[PDB]
Order: C-alpha cells, then structure tokens, then sequence
C-alpha cells in the first residue's frame, strides 16, 4: 500500500502577482479592484435628484424662463448639471462669490418655496414691468421669474417669521450710459450705481450684478435704494454636491453596485463610496498554486 | 468498473463508462500482428511522437475519438487495483 | 530503449537503455481473438504489489534491479491460459498517473 | 518537495491519496482545511473593512483670481492618491506573499504529523510518499488518518523482508 | 532521568489580538493606547496660562470693562477662553478680522502694556468724555478701557523709538476721511448713516481695525467726523483651547509618554498624536494558557 | 510539541524540567533569555521613537463667508486622522505577528540545540521531553546546560538495556 | 572526502541597520538615499533659465532700468532670482493682488513683446515726459521702460485681441500726496479712484504709485479710461518656476544627477525630482552578511 | 551552518569547498546563485519604481495679510514630509528584516538537497560538512554536485569499520 | 520536604509545610475501611466527578479546605522523595 | 476504568479499562491506623524508576504492556512491613504534573 | 598544552593537555642541513588521509583517542630517510584554515 | 604548486594564493615557534616586533637566523619553502 500527499488543483488561471514573480496563476483568488460601469445612475437614497439640464444652476437659482423654474422638487439628494450650460444667465452680469452659494446648496434636500415678499399692494408706486430683448422668452420679451425690474425712497423688511433659515437674492441695475445698501443686524455692505462704458455681449450694452445674504431665524434685513434695484420674489428656503456630467435617469459616469474598497471609475463621487486609486489589477489570493503534476 | 465501444470516412469513435472519472483515461491503438503504440494520452492529450493526425476530445464517462484500419481501445485507471480495458473496435 | 522478452511455466522480460531503478513495469495478457487483458504490476522499489482477481495464487511476480530483467513463475497451467502475453512499463513516477508506453514485441506462449 | 496539485479530488485543500490491495482513490482531510479557511477568511475579512468615507463631496470649485487656491487643492488631491496608491499596492503584495508560504508550512506541518505515527513501519520514497513494509486492510487507512496508528500492532512485522 | 522544555507562565490575561485570532492572552504586554484624563490643567511650561473666563479675547484685547482688564500677567504658554463668551463685545459692533489677530496671539509669551499716546498731552481741544448707557460698568454708565471716545483737522503719528514690534488697535464711529497711512500699507473709510435695526439696545455700529507696524515704521492717523483713537498698544514679546475645568487639552491633561493619544486631537505644545483606535498592545512576551 | 508554559519556572523565559533519582524541580536557561529580551527592547523603542511633533496649533477658525475653507480644513484633517489610524493599527498588528513568530521560532531552535549533543545516549518520547537510558547524578545536568556533555563518556553505557 | 557549505566574504563594511541589529556589515549592498551636490545649474531641458539677478521679477516685468530689461530670452525653462532683490521697485508703490502673477509665470516658457499701444500717434494731444529723482538711471533722470508716465483730455483707448493669444496688460494709478480710472473688461470690472492723504518719506520719495494687472484671452477686448492719472501699458508679455539661489550658471543649491527616489538636498525643487526626506542612511541589502569565519 | 563566509571561492554566492587525495580548492554553484541573484535584483528593481512626480513647484508665496495660509501650508507640508519619511523608513527596515532570513533559508534549503542526494555513504559532523566513508575519485565532485550520486554503486564498504 | 495538619457545623481545614510550594498540592479522603477518593487537586482546583460540595482554597505553604473521617494533603514539588500528611480527625 | 490486585512474597496488580501503554503506574503502603506511605513509582515506558528512601534494594519493580499489569518483587521481608499496600495510576500523562486519581481495593498482606 | 615524541621501525607522538578528539594532527621531517617537508596528515574523526607523494604506500598513520597518542608504522628504511621528524597539531577545527601551531621537541632518528 | 626565497624578507609563487599563508621562524637547536599566521595576521603571544604584509603570489615580512613561508590553498601536496639566511 502507499500514503502521498497533496493539494487539490483546478483549471482556472486568475491571473496574481506577488513580491516574488510575477504572472503566477492561483487556484481561488478575490479581486479587491472593480470596473462595473455605465450603470445608469439612479437614485441613490430612492429619492429623484435635481436635475436641471440645459440651464445653469445661476439661471436655475434666479429663475431663468427657459427650464420652466422645476417648480416642484422637493427631496434632491444630489444635483446633476449638463456640463455645458445652455441660457445659463438670461441678463449679461458679474455674480459674485459663487464658491459660497453652489456650496451651500450641496447638502440642502428639501426646499420650502416661499414668495417672500408681496406683489400685489406694497408696491403700488413701483413700476414692476420692463423685459429685455436678450431675455425674451418662447420669442416674446420678458425679464425674469425669481425676481423683479422697478420714484420713492423703497424701504422695506423680511417679517422674519418662519423658524428657518432664509435665503435671500437680489442685485443691482448697472445703466451702461443709488446709496443700495442691505442691512443685516450683523451684516452690512453699500454699493453704488456705475455709467462706465462697457462693450457689447449677448447683444447687450452692459451688465446687472447679483448679491446674496444667508440670514438665520430671529434676524432681519432691511433694504434700502434711491437710483436702481433688483427686487427678490422667491426666497428658496433651506433644510440645511454637484455632479457635472450627462445621462439618461452616483458618479458622473453612472452607478456601482459593489462592496469592494477600491475603484476604477473616476475617483470624484458622492455619499459613501469605495475610494479611488490610480492601479489596474489588485487581486488577493485566498487558495493554492495551480499548476499540473 | 466497466468499459464499452461502439473513401474519404470520418473517423469519430466513443467510449462510456458506468461512472465517473476524471481524466484517468488514454487511447491504445494496434494493427494487427504488431505490438499496440501509444496514442492521446490522459483526458485526451495530445501523446509524442505519434502523427498528429490522431486525435479526440471528451471527459466524465464520455470519451471521443476525432481523426490506419482496423481496432482501438479506451482504458480506465481512477480505481486502481481491478484494471479493465474496453473492448474491440473496427472501421 | 529497448526492451525483449524470452521464455508451471516461466517467463521474463529483460529490459535495457533506461534507469530500472526508477521504474514500475507491468504485464498485459493478449486473447487470440479479442482485446488485451490486465494481469498484474508492480511498484519500482519492489515492496508493494498486486494481481489480477483470476489469478491471485496461481501467478507469481519478481523483480531485481542488478540484471534489470523481471520474471513471472506463470504456474498451474490450464488450457483456457491459451493467451498472448505483453511486457511494458509505465510512463513516469508519479503514482497517480499511469499509461503503458513502452511496449514489446511480447511472447506467444 | 510537492510541486503540483492532482486534478483528482475535487473537493477539499490538503488531502491523501490511499493505495491497497482492494481499493484506491482519494481522501480528504478537514481539520487543517477548516483551520486554513478560517485563517484566510479572517485575512480578507481584517483587510476588506477598515475603509469608511463620509458624504465627500471631492468636486470644488475655484474664481479666476484665486488660482493658488486651484493650485493647493490639486497638490493635496494628488497627494492624497498617490498615497493611498502606495499603500494599497504595498499591502496587498504583502498579504499576497503571507498567505502562500503559510499554505506551505501547513502542508509541511501535515507531512510531519503523518510522518510522526510511521516511524519504522513504512519507508520513506520521495515527493511526500509513504509505504508500509506489512500489509493492512483499509482500516489502517483510517487508524493513521485519525493519528489512531496501533505502532506495536505491526511492530512485530518481519521488516527482515530483504 | 528526565529532561523536558516550556517556558514560564503565570495567571494575567492582558489580552492583545492579531491575525491568528482575536481576543487572546498573552503573559506579558504593553499598550501604546493611553487614556488617562480628568487631570486638571496646570502650568504646561510652569507659567501661569491667560484665562479668559467670562469675557472673549476681543473685550479682552480691546478694555472690557466687565474682567477688570486682567491688568498683569507677564508670560502665557497659552491662552484658554470659556466655551460660551459673556459681554465679549460691549459696544454692537463688527471687526475688521480676527484671525489675523487671533492667530499671531497664538505664539508670544510676553506683553508690555505701553500707553502708546499720552491722554493729557497734546489734544485738549477733543472732548474725551462719552459714554454709553449700553456699555456701563457696574451698574454705572462707562464706554471702554483700551481706547477713548473722541473738531479740528487733527493728527498723529507713532515713531516706533522701542526696537520691538507695537500693535495699533481702533475703530470708526458708525451712527468723514478716516485713514490710516502707513509706510506701506493704506486705507480710506467713510462713515455711513443709515437704519439698522436694534441689537443690544443700540441703533447703529462702530468697527474695529487693528494694523501692524515694525521697527522704522511710523504710522499717521488721520479723521475729520469720527475716530476712536487707541489709548495702550499691546506691545508683543517676540494656542486657544476653549474649557471650563477649574484651575494641555481642552479636557484636562495628560501625563505619559506613549505616541497615541484617546483623548480629543486638539492640543497646545508637544503631545501624542491622536488616533481614533480602542485597544493598541503589543506583545513583549509569550502566551500564557496551562498545561 | 509545545502548548502550554508551566506555572512553575517562577523567573525567565525558556527552561528546563529535570528531574534525576536524587531530585528535581526547574531551572532557566539565559542566553536565549537575554538575546529575545533585547530584541524585543529594541523593537519597542525603535516603534515608540521615530515619532516627533511640534507645536501643532490644529484649532482653526474660520469666518461666515469661508465656509469653503472650513470644508477644506476639514477634508484635511480627517484625511490625516484616517492614514495614520490605518498606518498603526497595521503597523501594531504585524509587530504582534513577527514578535509571537519569533518566540516560537527561539524554543524551537533550542530544542533542535539540545537534541543536537545527544544523538543516542536518549531518546525522545514527545511534548520536547527527553530521557537517557543510562543514569546519570546531577552533574549530567550541568554537562548538557553547558553543552559539555561529552558523548563518549556515556556512551559505552550498555543502550541495550531493552 | 569532504564536502561543506558557505557563502562568499570580502573586505568592506558597507554599513547598514535593521530591526535585528544596528550597524551590521554586509556583503554587497545598495543606497537609495543621495548627497551629490554642488554642482553648477546648468540647462534643465537644454534651455537657458530666465536669471535676472541684481532686480525684482517686479521690477523685470515692469521695465526697471537697472537690469537693462534683457531683451532677448525666447526660452526659460525656470525663473532663479536672487534671495536678495536689488532696486527691485524703482517708484515706492503697492502693487495689489501679487503673487497672482508671480504663480502664472511659473509655466510659459515663451514670450512675444509686443508694442500695444503706439508711442507716436494715437496721443499727441498729452505729453509724455516726466522723471523721477528717485528713478534716476545710471545717474541721470528717467521714469520706466514698461510702461509709460502721462501728462488734458478724457483718455479712451481700447485694445481688440487681434492675435490669437492671451495678452497681459499690467499699469497702475498716480497717488500724488499734495479721477475715475475704469479699466473695463468683457467680464470684468473695477473702479478705483485718486487719494490724497499725507504719506511718509521713503526711499527719498513723497508717495506712491499702485499697479494692476488683468490678464485677456482671444476673443476679448478691454477699454481704458481716467481723468486725473494714469500709467499707460507701453508692452505686453504675452504668454504661450522660482528659486532663489546665488550660484553661478536643477535646485536652489546645485545640481543632481542620480535615478534615486530619495533626496538629501533641500526639498524645493523644479521639475520632476526625487521624493525628499527626512533621513540620514537609508541602504538596501542585496547580499549577505561579511564576517569572517 | 552559517558562521562566516571563506575569503577564498571568489565569484558566486554558494558553493562547496571538496576536497580528496588528488586535489582540494572552491566550487561555485550557479543554479540556486542566478536564482537568487535574478530575484533579489528584480525586487530591488520593483520597490525603486513606482515612484513618479510631476512639475510640483512646492516654493509658495504669500501676503503679509494671509498669515493663516501660511500657517495651513506649512501644516500640509510637514505632514506630508512626516507620512513619507514614516513610510519610507519602514519599508526599508522591512525589506531589509525580509532579504536575511530569505538567504539564510535559501542555505539550508541547498545544505537539506545535499543531504537527500545520499544518506548513509557519508557521516555528518557539523558546520555543514560531509565526508564518505568510502573513497571516491575527482569525479564523485561532478556526480554529487549534479545531483547523480549512486548509492548502490558507492555502497561498498559502506558499514562500520571503525 | 515536611508536612502536617491542624450537621449544621461548618467544615473548614487548614493543611501548611515548611517551604515554599506554589500549586503542586491536591487533596485526598477517605472513610474507615473503603480506599481513598480523589478530591480537589492542583491547588484546591475542583474535580470532576466527585460532589461538588466539597472546596477549598489557599495557597504558598498555606492551604485550607472549606466544606467525619480523616483526610490527607500531598504535595508535589521536589519530586523522588514524596510524602503524605498525618491524620485528621473532625 | 478497573483494576485489580492479587498476591519474600510477590505482589501484582492487573488492570484494564484504558491504555495502559501510556500512563505511569505507583504504588502507596497503608499503616494500620497512621496514614498513607509512599513506596516507589514508575514512569510509563519502563525506564526511570525510583523507590522509598528505606526500602532501596529490598522491593524491586517491574511492569509489561501486553498483559497490562505491573508487580513489586517486596523481597526480604521485614516485621515491620505489615503494612497494607494499594495499587494507584497518575492523572496525567504530562510529567510536571501528578495526582493519584484511579484508585483499587489494595490488598491487605 | 603538552607534547613527547619517542621512538621497519615504530614511532608514536603522545601529547596532552588539550581535547585529542577534537583536533587534527599532522607530522613533518627536516633534513640535517635542508628545510622542512610535509610527510602526511590526517583529520580528527580518522577516516580521512593523506601521504607524502614520493611515500605513499610505505609509511603509514594510524590514530586513537583513548591515549590520546598516534602512531607512524615507519616501514623500508631506505638509507636515504635519515631525516629529522617532528610532530606538530592544527591551531584550529575548521577544514579551510590550517597553520602548525603547537610545535614539539621532534626526535632524530 | 611550487615555493622560493629571496629587516623584511620576500616570498613570491607562481600562482595566485589569497590568504592561506604563514611564516615560521627556527633557530638551530630549538624546534620552530609560530610567526605571523594568516596572510599577515600576527599571532598572540608571540613578540609583536616580528610582522609582515603583502599577498597574491608576493609576500613579505617587516622587522642571524633563519624562517620559512608555507602555502596552503592546493592542500594534498603540501610545501615548504627555502631558507633565509640573514
């Protein structure tokens, strides 16, 4: 009789690499590097996220005509832009500090629209009407749907009721041929009107810059302005990322359904997700050798 | 265990079993009057020497033979001790 | 490699070109009118060995290494024992695995 | 010493394959399979967690006028993937090379343990192979199998068998 | 006779872990995770650190009258502030930045209060009363401590005579050509009457500037409507930690020598880097189960 | 071969459990007891050193309108805190690993060392315990501690004694 | 009749330590850490580095008369300046936003001077002389080489980005210590104003004169205008890196010429490099101990 | 075993120092030497890769007014110049700790070969060193160095004789 | 070596020596007549087997038993010469 | 487990129940009222060996394996060695341990 | 360390003071007027050996241990011999080394 | 292999021997006492005013009488070299 010893082998090669030799073939290997791609991206915490194609997200914010405002969205995990923005700002302008708005609206997922201010009795003496050839919408002239063009000294206030925080949006008319001063209880600027010359752009003859303030429960701005200003219609109240890329209904390339840590797909990502790594073939060996004989 | 068999022909030949092995399997060949030469041996692979000509394919209790007249053989040898060897084929 | 075989009736098969040492032969019975027919073997060291199921007894092995020739007895003769006889060895060491490769011109008793 | 795994014995890790005068074929083992499996599942296990991100919203965004800004968020973006890069590399070749030389010492350690009850009754041939100068049924397969090998049972053989 | 082998034991657990398993004993271990706290703070350099307590660094730095004005304390390893600031900025107001003043103030150890401009020298013509009912002391109407309230064209100018670095700290009144002109650095404000709302029982403002000049710098000040002149430059010598243990880390201090800390990261001075890890022992020994 | 330390042997760290016809109790070995000593000193200052910090002032403030560089800090400092808990804990678990391997690795090798010095005069019966078939005082003891056991001394002792 | 085994031994040290023991001989070995240097700063990339020692990259770009504005550079891999600026800014000034440049300039490697503005034709109305005693070169009164001084009518001047290249534009305003200067882009704007409040005596000189910077692509035009003062561009650097070091004709103190990973010289560096570090011996061992028997 | 390698045998690795009543002097065994050789240079080749940069101008500047920019570069870089030196300072210690053993192993992995190639014609005596009992020519070298020792041919004698 | 020794009553004994054993002790009953029975052993360890209610405890040349007949404490150091304590009547 | 013990006089005690190949036997003297004595003991294989420090040379001991049973020679008798003598097994096959578990009827001389 | 040498013909080097067993010895001759010459050696163990090239056959070597003394069967006293011999010992036990340290009186024949 | 001979003295071959060489001093009368062992190495107790240096073929030492150097690399035929008078 005789006794031998030995290993159980297979026909399978999986491919793995070690600190000995290269392209050694093993018997049960795990690979710890993924590539499923080209998933549609879906939603990600079962809920519909803003997608707001064809528009900027300036324009989205300051209600362009031309996305029709989205008018109801209320949970948006995450929002998607086209990377090429299309009608992204309907009036020529400079809008500042735009690393301090697009950042506060990547956590925010429910949205409490809410026509800040009246439109129908406190502005008798305001000339609300008034379009722009460059911003005529369907081929017909309008303005704009998140705020107002408008002579009395305007005074006027937020009643600051609702216990959340509000948002607020508005700028300031820049003739291209006015003592504007927002006043927060702790917060306060003073801009003035400029008649400086500028070139033509979108077929206008200047621009209008936009300003924005985040006030919390409990405060109250008031505004003021003699020469020009741009009245805010819609305070786009909060519940406190941005993926620039294009799809049918994450990461901007898709959805990964997978456990592993590591991924093959473009590190930038949103929610939990494996991290990224700039490798190709990273795979553990969990059985023997195989090779016959 | 137990083996079996069934111008320009096409020369295809099968052997079964009553049970399972692997590819402890080979292929004699012999004309008559001298000693039977080696051909294909374990499951089906490709022996030395031989002409290339010879060839087959096919493993667990069903074995095949793809390509000289006259008879083949299938041999088993997972259980050791009781060898067996198939029976007479022709052409 | 060569290998030849001469000869109650005994029998051998010497054997030469290659290392004897390290090797297992083997014996195969031939019918006058059917396939062949397994009969006996043994293992290279000469310590483990087998039979055919018809013959345990009546058909003896031995082997040495010096003269690289092996012998079986071959005794109880009986009619029915009318069968051409084979001598080969195996194709290589390892246990497991097994195909008679080298083989003779044979005996016809 | 053993360089190739039989295609035989489809199920298992580490195993024997018995020869007698009835019978032969494969067998496996258990004990050292179910301790390696643990070992190694336990491996992949420490290794596969320890990794958790938060809501990283990696995507920034920079002015025109401000581009030291730009250019201090890429260094540490960068950084930051190469690091993690060379880490991930250097662990997974390091846990690569652990886990086959511990298969080995355990196959090793197998060999040992058979070798321990066999002491004069067999006699070593190479390539891990055993042989027993007396003869036994398939029961002793079992008995050295469980390490239960009855020594002075067959002590008494006639080893004077040259 | 006999001979046989082992290694010594005994009856500790100490349990470490590892790959072969968790939760296994060992005879003889040390751990490289610490925890001990609650130790109260004390004198990290053996000098007395600034508290704060009950006014912010900016009354602190700018004459609070409700702390006294902490008049002596020569040198401070570090500063600790309460958590919850009370009466940090008498007058409502709005500073020009503090971080730029914050974070300087994290690595001097030595002050010498210098009353930069003389307060009966040369300016009778001003009008240095004022006071507001909002900022009183103690229950009677006071404006500040660190600088005066305040009409000619006036005037001055600092030399810079010390060889050290000297700190200028004001203000505008906001119910005028306010500018301060340094050797290299300028600015021009403007008042701004305008409504605001009330905030600490006040209708209006007044924000604080604060500029740094070197040795052969001679800064001049200049204002026609309003100026809140400063009265003591807190001349410097060359971390905040927010608390309310009595009398380093924000929540006590630590006293050993491992390299990883369990307590909060945030720290002043060397100290054991933090790590979010339990249990980190090392096995300096054998394992220990019997027989 | 070896499972458990026994609760004897009050001091060191391998040993010796003679026992003769005239006594018997335990007895320490020293110069693989001061060799795994240092080495393993020397592991533990080489991990507790290497490791330096200056005034690390990580408290930060930031104003309202700076939110981006709040969100900035804080990638970088939980970056930090991820690598280097990750770097110590593998770093803590392989220093287990090549410690506990080590020791095993030290008794082994002196077992083999012992067995060395007596090829015949004994004969192993397991768990790393020998005996001699000739008798030998207390002095023996000392020879085979020392390694002067002079094989030819007992050697003429009849082994036959079976 | 004998056989024995060994391994082969020499006569060197070559030092290396291990977590088994410090400073153990060994046969053969490798050193990863590197300590050439010295070596004189020669061409990175076969190029001649911009070096303008003995003035301020300030001053370099704003046509200092010391340096004599070296003409002639079509190729700078990398800009080396001395530690020490010498007449770095010959007007006593602030120039605003810095460093923003200084960071662009640290990848063009070529430059086309060219004239923006004709100093004969297009404004003969105003003169253009003017001198500073302070600005004096070789001894004898004179203002700038960049840029051009202007002493009256409302000046307008535009240019139009005819090349097909970005074009630097850099100038400044007079702040006479005894006018709406509106430099006008596309999507840019500013307006600053004269002051005149008293300023200490520096560098000889009364006050002080600030300069700008705005950088235009292709496709872009910018319109000038001012009133009391205004320093006219005269050349812009168009486009198409900094150490300080006093060596003679890559790092701020030599040269290195290894494939290491690891570095011992001061970390700053240009261009690709070894990884720097903290460290005093790091050898490799690629042989066997070397102790004689 | 290993204790110190012989100034003599020049060129190689390995190798055996023979000697017999014709002559005496070094031999060189390239099979096991190219192995290593080849092995230990593609790792060092392997761990000197890997590392690649880009055009990283690490020299930043910043305003008097943006002390608190400073102060964050100067964190990012310490750190990052710590994690490196960490790193790189560990992996050399370990590879280092990993090249000995390794050659070592490779040693008794040849001296173990030798062992098999014959067992009784010889007789250990230590410091890894053989001699026969019989007597063999020149040739026996080449025979037992490739491996093709006899053992029946050599048997002769090969008894107790002393 | 030497050693020696000192319903509804509490049962407890002490057994001492002359030097230092730490564990190597274990104990022994038995009643007239019947062999001896094992009892708590290595150090007032329980055994197996046997009721449970007997116990006992101490330790270092000092050990007692905590629960009529006699019983012996044995102790297992210096192993060649053994020895057996006296009596101990209850 | 069972044991049993029978018996210059000659004393033996068989026993069976186990492996006896594999565990040390001993043997414990009984005083007519004082306590119990140790006699002598044996480890498992047949090699070391002690005795009582006032009996060495007068009481031998000798075991087997196949019949899984041991005896004292108790030569030389002396008066006062009218002591009952029992038959005991270890607890433990390891040797720093020791406890006299399995315990017989004795035998009463 | 000590060493004596007395002495066909017989000669035997006894010596002393050291571990015999562990060395290997050696012997040389010296002419009356000319240097020395090597004439043999042998290794500790005693299987190993070698012999002068113009000797082999005629002197021979043999050792023990018990004594700690060796012995030449200096045979064929050819005239020509008349050397002086001495006896020498290895300074160290390993094979690759050799140098005659422990020098000894010699003895003229 | 072959010897010959020419304070310090001169030892030259002709072949390449490393280290196995030594040197042995003798005056008349008394036996031979060890010198410098090894390619120079010196021997303990001896006096360490005797020393030499030089290898590959070429040796010589440093400082009435005589001595001797001796190789040992190709072992079998042993030999001893000439004389040194001085």
């Amino acid at each position: 009789d005789t006794i031998c010893i030995g290993y159980h082998a297979n026909n399978s090669t999986d491919t793995v690499d070690t600190v000995l030799e290269k392209n050694v073939t093993v018997t049960h290997s795990v690979n710890l590097l993924e590539d499923s791609h080209n998933g549609k991206l879906c939603l990600l915490k079962g809920i519909a996220p803003l997608q707001l194609g064809n528009c900027s997200v300036a324009g989205w914010i300051l209600g362009n005509p031309e996305c029709e405002l989205l008018i109801s969205k209320e949970s948006w995990s995450y929002i998607v832009e086209t990377p090429n923005p299309e009608n992204g700002t309907c009036y020529p302008g400079y809008f500042a500090d735009y690393e301090e708005l697009r950042e506060q609206l990547s956590s925010v997922s429910s949205f409490e629209r809410f026509e800040i201010f009246p439109k129908e009795s406190s502005w008798p003496n305001h000339t609300v009407t008034g379009v722009s050839a460059s911003c005529s919408h369907n081929g017909k002239s309008s303005f704009y749907r998140n705020l107002l063009w408008l002579y009395p000294n305007l005074s006027k206030s937020y009643v600051n009721n609702k216990e959340k925080e509000v948002l607020v949006l508005w700028g300031v008319h820049h003739p291209p041929n006015a003592y504007v001063s927002v006043v927060s209880s702790h917060y306060s600027r003073r801009f003035t009107p400029e008649i400086a010359k500028r070139p033509k752009v979108r077929d206008q003859e200047g621009r209008i810059n936009y300003y924005w303030t985040l006030l919390e429960p409990g405060d109250t701005i008031i505004f003021e302005a003699n020469g020009n200003l741009i009245a805010p219609w819609y305070a786009f109240a909060l519940s406190r990322g941005i993926i620039t890329s294009n799809a049918p209904m994450q990461t901007p390339q898709g959805a990964i359904n997978s456990s592993l840590p590591f991924q093959n797909v473009h590190p930038v990502t949103i929610g939990e997700c494996p991290k990224y790594v700039r490798s190709a073939k990273l795979r553990m060996v969990t059985g023997l050798r195989n090779i016959p004989s | 265990i137990v083996m079996t068999q069934s111008p320009g022909e096409r020369a295809t030949l099968s052997c079964r079993a009553s049970q399972s092995v692997s590819t402890s399997l080979a292929w004699y060949q012999q004309k008559p009057g001298q000693a039977p030469k080696l051909l294909i041996y374990g499951a089906s692979s490709r022996a030395t020497g031989i002409p290339d000509r010879f060839s087959g394919s096919g493993s667990g209790t069903e074995f095949t033979l793809t390509i000289d007249v006259g008879v083949y053989y299938c041999q088993q040898d997972y259980n050791w001790p009781p060898l067996t060897f198939g029976g007479g084929t022709k052409v | 490699v060569q290998l030849v075989e001469s000869g109650s009736l005994r029998l051998s098969c010497a054997a030469s070109g290659f290392t004897f040492s390290s090797y297992g032969l083997s014996w195969v019975r031939q019918a006058p009118g059917k396939g062949l027919e397994w009969v006996s073997y043994i293992s290279n060291s000469g310590i483990s060995t087998y039979y055919a199921d018809s013959v345990k007894g009546r058909f003896t092995i031995s082997r040495d290494n010096s003269k690289n020739t092996v012998s079986l007895q071959l005794n109880s003769l009986t009619p029915e024992d009318t069968a051409v006889y084979y001598c080969a060895k195996k194709g290589s060491t390892l246990i497991p695995y097994t195909w008679f490769d080298v083989w003779g011109p044979g005996v016809l008793v | 010493f053993i360089e190739g795994g039989w295609t035989g014995m489809v199920d298992g890790w580490y195993g024997y394959h018995h020869q007698n005068e009835q019978g032969s074929g494969y067998a496996a083992d258990q004990k050292s399979t179910q301790n390696a499996i643990n070992q190694i599942t336990n491996k992949v296990n420490s290794v596969i967690e320890k990794m958790n991100t938060q809501f990283t919203a990696v995507g920034k965004e920079f002015n025109k006028l401000e581009r030291r800004m730009e250019n201090l968020n890429k260094k540490v973006d960068d950084g930051f993937l190469d690091i993690w890069t060379y880490n991930a590399e250097l662990l997974v070749l390091l846990e690569n090379e652990r886990t086959l030389d511990f298969h080995d010492s355990n196959v090793k350690n197998l060999y040992e343990k058979v070798k321990s009850q066999l002491k004069n009754n067999a006699k070593e041939i190479g390539n891990g192979c055993f042989e027993f100068y007396h003869k036994c049924n398939n029961e002793c397969m079992e008995s050295v199998k469980n390490g239960t090998y009855d020594y002075p049972k067959y002590s008494e053989e006639s080893k004077l068998n040259r």
